[PDB]
RNA sequence: GACCAGG
DNA sequence: AAGCTCAAGTACTTAAGCCTGGTCA
DNA sequence: AAGTACTTGAGCTT
């Protein structure tokens, strides 16, 4: 059976659970020479719906990661040379005759390097012939809180390419972008972001050997202190529904149980009332649940954040989210099959194991119990509708896209963008000049809107983009004295783009732009020089 | 009560805004009349006595092309058979190219098709009253327009080697045709404003 | 045995599962067969706490975990490990449903298009939308060639 | 199509982004075609 | 309720009533109730992959011989002179009243100078019996006693109207409420069934043919003509049943 | 002194032409009635 | 079939009086004045296949489904005459064993005579950085001794 | 997403987790543990007496 | 197209100066004059 | 038509993404058919490999012609464009 | 202010003759027919429509299409109003006495009322109904149904702040065909929004500007199919 | 080619 | 009379990919 | 079922 890496799956959209696809092999050089070239893997690194990255490392690296950019880690010399030999691995990859490394950033009494240190080694070790280096700052993903109040890891900041602070997560490196992973594949070109991308999934794969990492029992109890918190919790609750209901109705608490019957039983004769009903119903108890998750779920479980083997998996956001760690260790809430909620039989008791007309939540598709403590069986019949719901809409949705893509190609079959600039039909009409203004396809106009990031390093940015090169055969002078015509606020001035087409003459560019650059230079001067 | 009065004072701030926008000029107070402006200037014994004397023209700032435009109202709903072509030879002999006309209800089809045969080289045009009574080209989604020159339009023939059945159109029972007095042939030049990338200038023709 | 995966336990809710390796490495300590049918263990006393009972008994963790040594460098896991014993039911899509390879072979009687096999060596299906695939990659070369 | 085989699909991180695992079946079985000139003879013969 | 009875009827309305009725030994057919906007019920019933549409009115006066006054009594029993139902009673007695006739033997004859062709009795022996025997089949079959279909369709005219009258939910034949099971056994049996059905009415046609060709051998109670007539026709069912599994 | 427009108002007189082919019953030449057609799937 | 309250012995019902009667599910839960009847044990609730999925009350519902329609295909003993079974294509694990934890209805259904999978000591454990995006491993020696 | 909906009255009628994943999902409900089907009719006569 | 025949005329139903108004339209449109096309009905007779 | 002369070119002076993919193609193509190796190879075999040892080098015969819409085009050697 | 902007809510929306009256009493014979009213107080609780009004364009109108329908009844039955008596002072029931030939069947009257009652309306702007205000101190009245004729008369509100869900048909065929190519721009983002996945845009943007090339709007389906110039694709499509 | 299966 | 836009009403094609098994006349 | 565009007949105006 082939084998592929974890980081192109998430482009295939494959779980590898046992699903397979096809491998073709063009015959002739012509073709594996432009698919070579033009499909190579990492030259399809922006998926074209946005602009944000859909490769990235995964699950294990990710929070693996999170266990190695954490401050707390040391390395001695022998397993810091092992681990970034391991990253590296040279010689089948190449390009490279002798590893260097960097000095240790505590010495005395013992020499020991820390996690940061070694990203910084590897982003090191990757460094283009002569490219300076980078620098970045951006937000990470795990907030700073779950570290310390006022903790300052946060955002990773690393200038010249080493990790100061901030450790790495799903957003550093990952189906995000303004990380490291996009800003090297904007600075380092592309061939070295792939490499990368190889380069830390190996040394997590390697780390982890060093050190392993288990989604262990405890994590999932409550302490006695938090899961008598809960118990209070919905002892507290014991009640909502008949008070949520009776208010929706109208009737009092007290109210004789015959005419609150009876006006229940006026409720789900009518269809639209049900949908007030359960709208006020589902509103107060959306309202218990995040009371009891909000006091619970952070603080109240057994084992803190770090050293909690799945609390880090759902706030690095490997695989899951809060939702999941709530429904494992709290309560699982309310439960809303097709929209509302549970659907009644005839006589009104929504199972036949509850009384007619109930009004506790209990009967409209709440349910107390935790997936750890076990779920008692009322209950998870509901749990088995919604489940089964899920189920049944999922799959007979995926035919209705089942005609869309035999529509948008008779009429968006062609539709080429030409030499002229100007994306035309194939039969020669002119749909949209410039592509509305285009900026690019959309694939890597993204990094447009950072301007801080370029005036951050600028250094080799420029060396990118081959200046001695391009200066040479396109006007510039031109164009870009007409910008300022065109920016005129009054009219008679074609927007700069439609004069000059943007191929040769280096100054056209939409007004937009032009507008951000300049209210970029005045509104932060800060890093420009006067 | 007493709100039709409003109607056609809302007829003007349609009309004398519809000016340039071709190209024309016009005194710009007729286009900022407060409500009780208009009743000071038409007057009668009511307060109802709006009609027959709601007419006016203008002269272009192109200042030549043959000619000059006139707008007329034909208050009288059903404007019919004996309101149509009697106002022609007036047209006539003012020498104005192309004027105007309203109408509540519904401008007889008898009273459609013998009108627009005699006009030859003028053209009436076109509108009915209490459709277009707010003004169109003054909202967030629209664009503004502009109409080009045979050379402007030679401009666009050229720096991309088209042909007039190559460029995206517009019908021409299109709000902002028959608001431009566009004929079918000419490219007008339309400013799309939207906020991707700046806003650029596509184009468009009729036929 | 066999090692699966932790990324895989959230997401999916299968917290059964971790109940059942607690289960498992109690039942074969003792030599007991340890009953788990639905609805039985209530809120007031946790199965886990049972069961966890049951291993302390034997010598084990109690919330199941253990501490593992690492295999290629021969240090220990910093953190502790878990391990249970687990029911494999071993399924059936092993070699006859997974690769099929078609380098040349039979033909069509009609239009000489490969045959659809498996079983007459028959070739994979390509197009009507690995056709906008390509054709959206820029790759009008490709998409002659193998079209 | 001719020359395509498939399969079932196992991970492994060990071999690159870049790369991808073929098993002796396809490479065995799966052809193309290599003209044949003054350099990479040897390769060729070596391969016959 | 479910939309296609209106607007298969235009006439019609999504108000109709089913009932699934089994003969004891479980050869079940359904005869449905559609109404109609303007107050009469058509009795459906299914015959040979053929629809069949016949008023209630008629059949209830053709059951039993009877006396209008207990048709409304039975329908409308209670709280004398409901306005709802005892205007719509009235409305279908009127409209039966138009075009049919009086007595039971008059409607039977009706009916059955109107059956005959596509039922595959005995081209001969009667017309009076072809009316209480369309009675037998089709109608209502498991109930055996003639009064006691007549008075569960009387419960049955008056739950349909009941339902028209709001005062009746909409039953949801797609829950496991109003569900059962066919065994497996009992589909054989029933396949058995209608497999022996078409052998004798097969026989039957070929000694008519015997009897059509001219006279070739013509002596009903010899046995050799009979052992020659089981020789033409198939003769094997098993393999039906065989290819059916 | 073909391309796309061409064929929006090619059909249009495609549609034009049946909309006035098929409504006249009496030859707008000949005054005559000529026998009506009837046909089947 | 349910057993009935005011009396104590068996009383079975059908489609009509689920919907009208006040059918207690745990012998607890019995409210008086309302509830005429209990259920025996609501083990009684599920079919046969899914019962037999250890702590399936611990489950997210989908999974609990999954592992259903999914036992009904594991490559287990289709029973013990397979000299005289002209079947097309018969699976049969060598070596299967009974479950170290399993709902004692497993047992009673006779479910032993005919095991399905094997007991693996399954460590949840993300080291070999292969068992990523849902997949396992399988440790060598226990595949070639006999797994 | 109608009668492949698992409505509940089935509580111990028919099984409400265990019915296949895929394209008949919902529709072949199996029975549930104890559910049997009673195919052998009785004597009732007694009954309307 | 039968609907349009008139057998005993062996012209068009429609009359002819219609169909040759619609003759020019196609003439006119062979070599792609939209605008062109519509002017052509501006005649009153 | 017409074919462009020098003097006015309008077409974009980037070796495309396309233009790149194409030229190395069938330039690989051609050297793989006992072809001019305008470049002291290194001794590497890839018949492709060369191919971009020679682009690198701005040593490639095969000017491309760029069809625009209209019908004519632009004549653009590999060494002229950028 | 709010006030007045409850009441253009009440004014725009449309009552209908059934959501005023009460039970629909039918004495016959002769024939006659009685429809209770509420109270004048509770009638403008809900409402705003006066007696007057109600006197008037109730007796035309719902005379008109009772007599409409009770011939249809006739007609199926085949296969007028002499007095009519309001409540001219009172506002609190509505009489009506007709005469019909004996021949004619019995008709199920109360329904017939009924469904004349909810097939007559008052002040129903053609094409709009079921307005409605929501809570940004930017107050603005949801509105089903669409009339910008009937939105350009109101100057309650301004006749610029105009939002719509798409009906850009409509607005194409009043206000442009750019105004409906923003209109399908605006309206894929905002579906395309409530999930938060990104959709840029310059791809929006040219499924816009293509699906108004002919300068109408052309739907994904056999319409825009006929237009091209591959005798292939339209072949290969949908009806070969 | 058609009906049950299955990923 | 009859011309001509108006109305419900009659014919009428699509409903994601793959892949793999089986039985069948 | 969804919904489309298609076509024919009956009622109103010159
Ligand atoms: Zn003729």
């Amino acid at each position: 059976t082939i084998r592929m890496h974890y980081a192109n799956c998430n482009s295939y959209n494959a779980d590898f659970d046992g699903d397979e696809m096809n491998m073709h092999f063009p015959q002739s050089t012509n073709a594996r020479s432009e698919a070579q070239f033009i499909a190579n893997t990492d030259s399809q690194y922006l998926v074209p719906t946005s602009g944000d990255p859909l490769r990235g490392l995964i699950q294990d690296h990710v929070v693996m990661g999170v266990w190695l950019t954490c401050k707390d880690t040391f390395y001695t010399r022998d397993e810091y040379q092992q681990l970034l030999f391991q990253a590296l691995k040279p010689d089948e990859t190449g390009m490279y005759g002798r590893i260097k490394t960097l000095p240790p950033a505590i010495q005395r009494p013992g020499i020991y390097w820390t996690g940061k240190q070694i990203i910084s080694s590897v982003l090191l070790n990757l460094k283009p012939s002569d490219r300076p280096g980078l620098n970045l700052k951006s937000k990470a993903k795990v907030p700073g809180k779950y570290w310390s109040p006022d903790s300052e890891e946060g955002s990773v900041l690393f200038d010249d390419g080493e990790l100061l602070c901030g450790i790495l997560d799903k957003s550093s490196f990952g189906a995000s972008a303004f990380g490291l992973v996009h800003s090297v594949h904007e600075l380092y070109g592309p061939d070295i972001a792939g490499r990368l991308l190889s380069v830390l999934s190996r040394l997590f794969t390697a780390y982890a050997q060093m050190r392993g990492f288990t989604c262990r029992m405890d994590d999932l109890r409550l302490d006695e202190q938090g899961d008598n918190w809960r118990r209070q919790l919905l002892e507290n609750g014991k009640s909502f529904g008949l008070e949520a209901a009776s208010e929706y109705v109208g009737l009092s608490t007290d109210s004789p149980i015959a005419l609150l019957n009876a006006n229940l039983e006026e409720v789900y004769r009518d269809d639209e009332k049900l949908q007030g009903l359960d709208a006020a119903m589902k509103g107060k108890m959306n309202g218990l649940t995040s009371s009891i998750i909000n006091k619970c779920i952070p603080d109240g479980l057994l084992t803190k954040f770090p050293y909690n083997h799945m609390q880090t998996m759902t706030v690095s956001g490997a695989k899951g989210s809060n939702v999941n760690v709530s429904q494992i260790s709290c309560l699982l809430g309310q439960q809303e099959l097709e929209g509302r909620r549970v659907p009644l039989m005839v006589s009104g008791k929504s199972l036949p194991s509850f009384v007619p007309y109930e009004t506790s939540a209990k009967s409209g598709g709440f349910i107390a119990s935790r997936f750890l403590t076990g779920i008692a069986p009322q209950e998870y019949y509901f749990h088995c509708m919604a489940g089964r719901e899920g189920l049944i809409d999922t799959a007979v949705k995926t035919s209705r896209s089942g005609y869309l893509q035999r529509c948008l190609m008779k009429h968006l079959e062609g539709l080429c963008v030409q030499y002229d600039h100007t994306v035309r039909d194939s039969d020669g009409s002119i749909v949209q000049f410039h592509y509305g203004e285009d900026s690019l396809d959309v694939t890597k106009q993204k990094h447009l809107t950072q301007f801080e990031f370029s005036a951050k390093n600028y250094k080799s940015l420029i060396q990118k983009y081959k200046v001695k090169s391009v200066l040479s055969a396109v006007d510039s002078e031109t164009a870009s004295s007409y910008a300022k015509k065109a920016l005129k606020k009054p009219y008679k001035y074609d927007p700069v783009l439609d004069k000059y087409p943007p191929s040769r003459y280096l100054g056209s560019v939409s007004e937009k732009f032009q507008r951000a650059v300049d209210e970029y230079t005045q509104k932060n001067p800060d890093k420009l020089i006067a | 009560e007493e709100k039709n009065i409003v109607r056609v004072f809302r007829a003007w701030k349609t009309a004398h805004q519809l000016v340039h926008d071709r190209g024309y000029g016009v005194s710009q107070a007729e286009l900022d009349l407060t409500l009780d402006q208009f009743k000071a200037m038409h007057c009668g014994m009511g307060r109802n006595l709006d009609r027959t004397t709601l007419s006016f023209y203008a002269k272009p700032s192109n200042d030549s092309n043959k000619g000059t435009i006139y707008i007329e109202f034909a208050k009288e709903p059903s404007v019919g058979i004996k309101e149509m072509r009697t106002f022609v030879h007036t047209l006539g002999d003012h020498n104005h190219k192309t004027g105007i006309l309203i109408y509540a209800n519904s401008m007889t089809p008898s009273a459609a098709k013998i009108i627009a045969t005699v006009t030859g080289q003028f053209t009436i045009e076109t509108f009915q009253e209490s459709d277009l009574i707010v003004n169109i080209t003054h909202h967030e989604l629209v664009p503004k327009h502009i109409l080009l020159s045979p050379d402007e339009k030679k401009e666009l023939l050229d720096r991309y080697k088209l042909r007039e059945t190559q460029l995206p159109r517009i019908q021409l029972a299109d709000p902002v045709a028959r608001y431009l007095g566009l004929k079918r042939g000419e490219v007008v030049k339309i400013v799309r404003r939207s906020e991707t990338s700046g806003r650029y200038n596509s184009y468009r023709i009729c036929a | 045995d066999i090692i699966i995966n932790p990324h895989a336990f959230p997401s999916r809710m299968t917290i059964g599962m971790f109940i059942e390796s607690l289960a498992g490495k109690a039942g074969a300590c003792h030599g007991l067969a340890q009953d788990s049918t639905p609805f039985i263990y209530s809120e007031q006393q946790t199965a886990a706490d049972y069961f966890g009972e049951q291993l302390v008994k034997a010598g084990y963790n109690y919330h199941g975990n253990e501490p593992m040594y690492s295999g290629i460098t021969g240090q220990e896991m910093k953190a502790d490990i878990y391990i249970g014993v687990v029911y494999y039911q071993r399924l059936r899509h092993m070699v006859s449903d997974k690769f099929q390879v078609r380098t040349t072979g039979p033909i069509h009687n009609l239009t000489r298009q490969p045959v659809k096999g498996r079983k007459r060596a028959g070739g994979i299906r390509f197009g009507e939308m690995e056709r906008d695939a390509v054709i959206g990659h820029g790759t009008s070369f490709l998409m002659q060639d193998r079209l | 199509v001719n020359y395509a085989a498939r399969s079932v699909i196992s991970p492994d991180p060990n071999i690159e982004t870049n790369e991808i695992g073929v098993p002796p079946v396809f490479a065995t079985k799966l052809t193309y075609p290599e003209p044949v000139t003054l350099y990479n003879f040897n390769e060729m013969r070596n391969a016959v | 309720i479910r939309p296609s009875f209106a607007n298969r009827g235009t006439s019609y309305s999504q108000y109709g009533l089913s009932i699934r009725c089994v003969r004891p030994d479980q050869s079940s057919l359904t005869n449905t109730l559609h109404y109609l906007n303007n107050g009469v019920t058509m009795f459906r019933f299914h015959w040979r992959k053929n629809e069949y549409l016949i008023p209630s009115m008629m059949i209830l006066k053709a059951l039993l011989e009877t006396s209008d006054k207990e048709i409304f009594e039975g329908i409308v029993g209670k709280d004398l002179g409901n306005t709802f139902l005892t205007d719509r009673v009235e409305l279908m007695l009127r409209a039966y009243k138009s075009y049919g006739l009086y007595s039971q033997t008059e409607t039977l004859q009706y009916l059955g100078s109107k059956f005959r062709v596509v039922l595959g009795v005995a081209e001969d022996l009667t017309d009076v019996e072809v009316g209480r025997f369309l009675l037998q089949k089709v109608v209502l079959v498991h109930l055996r006693e003639a009064k006691d279909k007549f008075r569960l369709l009387l419960f049955m005219i008056r739950k349909l109207y009941a339902l028209v009258a709001g005062e009746c939910c909409a039953d949801n034949p797609d829950s496991p409420q109003h569900q059962e099971i066919l065994l497996g056994g009992f589909l054989y049996g029933q396949i058995l069934k209608e497999k022996i059905e078409d052998w004798l009415n097969s026989i039957r046609a070929q000694i008519n043919l015997d009897v059509r060709r001219s006279a070739p051998g013509v002596d009903f109670s010899d046995r050799k003509y009979l052992t020659r007539v089981f020789s033409k026709i198939n003769n094997d069912i098993g393999t039906k049943l065989q290819y059916f599994l | 002194q073909l391309t796309t427009l061409l064929l929006h108002e090619r059909k249009k007189v495609v549609r034009a032409f049946y909309h006035a082919i098929s409504s006249r019953k009496q030859c707008d030449n000949c005054q005559s009635f000529s026998p009506n057609f009837r046909k089947e799937g | 079939p349910v057993k009935h309250i005011s009396t104590g012995e068996l009383d079975m019902l059908g489609p009509f009086e689920q919907v009208y009667m006040d059918i207690a599910c745990f012998p607890k839960e019995i409210v008086p004045k309302v509830s005429t009847h209990v259920e025996y044990s609501p083990t009684n609730v599920l079919s046969i296949v899914a019962n037999m999925t250890p702590f399936s009350d611990f489950n997210q519902s989908p999974r609990n489904m999954y592992q259903c329609q999914m036992g009904k295909q594991t490559m287990g003993t289709p029973g013990t005459a397979l000299r005289y079974r002209t079947d097309n294509k018969l699976y049969r694990l060598q070596t299967g064993q009974t479950p170290v934890v399993r709902p004692k209805l497993h047992n009673t259904y006779g479910l032993d005579h005919y095991p399905n999978g094997t007991n693996a000591v399954v460590a949840v454990i993300s080291y070999t950085g292969y068992d990523m995006e849902d997949a396992m491993i399988l440790n060598k020696s226990a595949h070639e001794r006999g797994f | 997403t109608t009668v492949r909906k698992l409505l509940p009255e089935a509580w111990g009628f028919m099984c409400p987790v265990h019915t296949p994943d895929g394209s008949p999902c919902g529709l072949l409900n199996h029975l549930a543990r104890k559910c049997e089907i009673v195919t052998h009719p009785s004597d009732v006569s007694q009954i309307p007496s | 197209l039968l609907r349009s025949t008139c057998l005993y005329c062996h012209h068009f139903k429609l009359s002819k100066v219609k169909v040759h108004l619609f003759f020019c339209r196609l003439k006119l449109l062979d070599y792609g004059l939209l605008n062109e096309s519509e002017m052509v009905e501006n005649v009153s007779l | 038509g017409k074919a462009v002369a020098k003097e006015d070119r309008t077409t974009t002076p980037y070796m495309t993404k396309y233009e790149r993919a194409r030229i190395l193609g069938t330039r690989a193509l051609q050297i793989s058919m006992n072809a001019p190796v305008l470049v002291d190879l290194e001794g590497e075999t890839d018949p492709l490999q060369i191919a971009m040892k020679e682009l690198a080098q701005k040593k490639i015969p095969l000017l491309v012609r760029r069809y625009l819409p209209d019908g004519s085009y632009e004549d653009w050697s590999v060494a002229e464009l950028i | 202010s709010d006030k007045r902007a409850s009441a253009f809510c009440k004014e725009v929306n449309k009552l209908v003759l059934s959501e005023v009256v009460r039970q629909v009493r039918v004495t016959e014979k002769t024939y006659a027919i009685r429809l209770d009213l509420y109270s004048r107080d509770e009638y403008q609780d809900e409402y705003g429509v006066l007696q007057e009004e109600i006197e008037s364009t109730f007796s035309n109108r719902f005379l008109k299409i009772l007599n409409r329908i009770i011939k249809s009844y006739l007609a199926k039955s085949k296969q007028n109003c002499k007095h009519l008596d309001f409540d001219y002072v009172n506002g609190e029931w509505a009489t009506v006495e007709l005469v019909f030939p004996i021949n004619t069947e019995k008709l199920l009257m109360v329904s017939l009322v009924e469904k004349a009652c909810s097939e007559t309306v008052i002040h129903e702007i053609p094409g709009i109904t079921r307005c409605f205000s929501k809570p940004d101190t930017v107050p603005k009245v949801i509105t089903e149904g669409v009339n910008l004729k009937a939105i350009w008369e109101f100057y309650n509100e301004i006749s610029m702040n105009d939002i719509y869900t798409n009906d850009i048909a409509a607005i194409l065929r009043i206000y442009g065909v750019e105004a409906a190519r923003n209109a399908i721009v605006h309206e894929v983002s905002s579906v395309f929004g409530v999930y938060g996945i990104a959709v840029d845009p310059r791809h929006l943007s040219l499924i816009a500007d293509y699906m108004t090339f002919e300068g109408g709007y052309k739907a994904f389906n056999r319409m825009g199919i006929e237009y091209n110039t591959s005798p292939f694709a339209k072949m290969s499509f949908e009806t070969t």
